[PDB]
RNA sequence: GGAGGGGAGUGAAAGAGUACCUGAAACCGUGCGCUUACAAUCCGUCAGAGCCCUCGACGUGUCGUGGGGUGAUGGCGUGCCU
């Protein structure tokens, strides 16, 4: 049985072919360089979900620094008061207070000075 | 010398579209009555019968 | 009033008659859950101490259980020959808040 | 009632033939073979 | 709009040169597209002028519209059969020539005053 | 001038016209949408304004468990094989 290899063959082209539109020249044309642009895609696309967690913690953090520094208290100090009040709300739901509802912020860096030692540079 | 690497298509198209014509421009003429469309260089020509209307 | 509650490692802002998707819940779709909060605003006045944190909880009502997005994931290591083509579709409920 | 369709191998009693050289998933590029030599390419004889 | 087309296959000239002529008539009047053709000074002007005279009397004659309300709405050349031959050169070598055609396509149609 | 085409006919079909079954890709056009002329780009990926299209709900435009196209701008990023 002589076997032609036009379906098989045709069969992953149209799938690398169609994972590829919108790329420019013949990274969307020619089966073999969208196939090599497509090995560099899924890899970069693996390696920016895992830092993607990363960037958006510093945007949080850049977020809570302005509006905390807006209070007088830095964002170290802030969150060192923060965590000996106990409080548990996480650096999104900071920026998402600081952005929407800076009441609420500014309330929480109330108590987050409250809940700091007196002499912050004392050897306790 | 021999190119190095194939151009692109956009570095080719963009050196491609200077190779274009321009249109001349016509003015009106009045030849056996009729009034007729002939570039501004030819108008003494036609007015003397000399150039082929169609 | 808006509450920050706590739900499969994560925390989310929610108020009255939000939905939210969530991580995946062992409850029927139709069903109510009550889950703990890590922040009330009420107003003006913001509640944060642990105490009356917990003597209070956010009550949704599951709408239905969906599927994240298909992730596609294909290792590679150039010069190696190495590949590794692999499959994700993460599970996901979806909550709707009834009140807090 | 036993028909042509109702009659299988025992279990076990067919292996898939190993096809080599036929992409980086089984047994691609070389083979098994490693890297160029004498028995890259032919044999060696057991003598 | 009403509409008429025409046209010509396997035209003997290439299709960027026909494409140099056409660009200069696109969204013209079929009156003045034709004087223009009539006074370009290029080889595939005469060609396209046919074919655009082509399509305007079938505008006129099968679906009797006004040739005075008529224009170049769709005009283009594409690429047709092309022939192989060979160039004899230096030191015996021998090279390749391409003998290109094209295809016309012109649209004319009524538009209002 | 022809070539060629447009009507008209034949045909079940002319998206069967003796360049003729089916008619893929490379390659070459035309039209529409978004974008692009202060900008150093392995040409993608992650965030992402704006614009356009589309599916639902309520009014007259305004959100949603939405979806697609393009993408100014920011972060990261040294082609494949041997």
């Amino acid at each position: 049985a002589r076997v032609k290899r036009a379906l098989n063959a045709q069969k992953k082209r149209r799938t690398v072919l169609k994972a590829s539109k919108g790329y420019r020249g013949q990274r969307s044309r020619l089966y073999r360089k969208a196939k090599e642009q497509q090995l560099h895609s899924l890899t970069y696309a693996y390696r920016d979900r895992r830092a993607r967690k990363g960037e958006f913690r510093k945007l949080w953090i850049s977020r809570i620094n302005a509006a905390a520094r807006a209070n007088d208290i830095t964002y170290n100090r802030l969150i060192q008061g923060l965590k000996a009040a106990g409080v548990e709300v996480d650096r999104k739901n900071l920026a998402e207070l600081a952005v929407s509802d800076p009441a609420a912020f500014t309330a929480l860096v109330d108590v987050a000075r409250a809940a700091l030692p007196e002499d912050v540079n004392a050897p306790s | 010398a021999v190119p190095k690497r194939r151009m692109s298509r956009a570095n080719t198209r963009s050196r491609r579209a200077q190779w274009k014509a321009e249109a001349p421009g016509l003015v009106t003429v009045s030849v056996a009555g009729q009034q007729r469309k002939v570039p501004r260089r030819l108008l003494k020509a036609a007015r003397l019968g000399l150039v082929d209307l169609d | 009033t808006y509450a920050i509650v706590k739900t499969g490692g994560k925390q989310y802002k929610v108020a009255a008659g939000d939905v939210v998707k969530v991580e995946k819940l062992d409850s029927e779709p139709g069903a109510s859950v009550s889950l703990p909060v890590a922040l009330v605003v009420d107003g003006a006045n913001v509640t944060s101490k642990a105490d009356d944190l917990a003597k209070v909880a956010v009550t949704a009502e599951v709408l239905e259980h969906t599927k994240g997005p298909k992730i596609r994931i294909h290792k590679f290591k150039n010069k190696t020959g190495y590949h590794k083509r692999q499959g994700h579709r993460q599970q996901l409920t979806v909550l709707k808040v009834t009140g807090i | 009632v036993i028909k042509l369709h109702d009659l299988k191998p025992a279990p076990g009693e067919k292996k898939a033939k190993t096809r080599v050289g036929r992409g980086e998933g089984s047994k691609g590029k070389t083979a098994g073979r490693g890297t160029k030599g004498t028995k890259a390419r032919k044999n060696v004889p057991v003598m | 709009f009403p509409s008429a087309t025409a046209k010509a296959r396997y035209v003997r000239v290439s299709a960027t040169k026909a494409r140099r002529v056409i660009d200069l008539v696109r969204g013209k009047s079929v009156e003045e597209a034709l004087d223009i053709l009539r006074w370009a000074p290029q080889a595939a002007s005469e060609p396209v002028a046919k074919v655009i005279a082509s399509a305007a009397a079938n505008a006129q004659n099968n679906e009797g519209l006004d040739p005075s309300t008529l224009v170049v709405a769709t005009v283009y050349a594409d690429e047709g059969p092309t022939a192989k031959r060979i160039r004899p050169r230096a030191q015996g070598r021998a090279f390749r020539i391409r003998k290109r055609t094209s295809h016309i396509t012109v649209i004319v149609e009524s538009r209002p005053p």
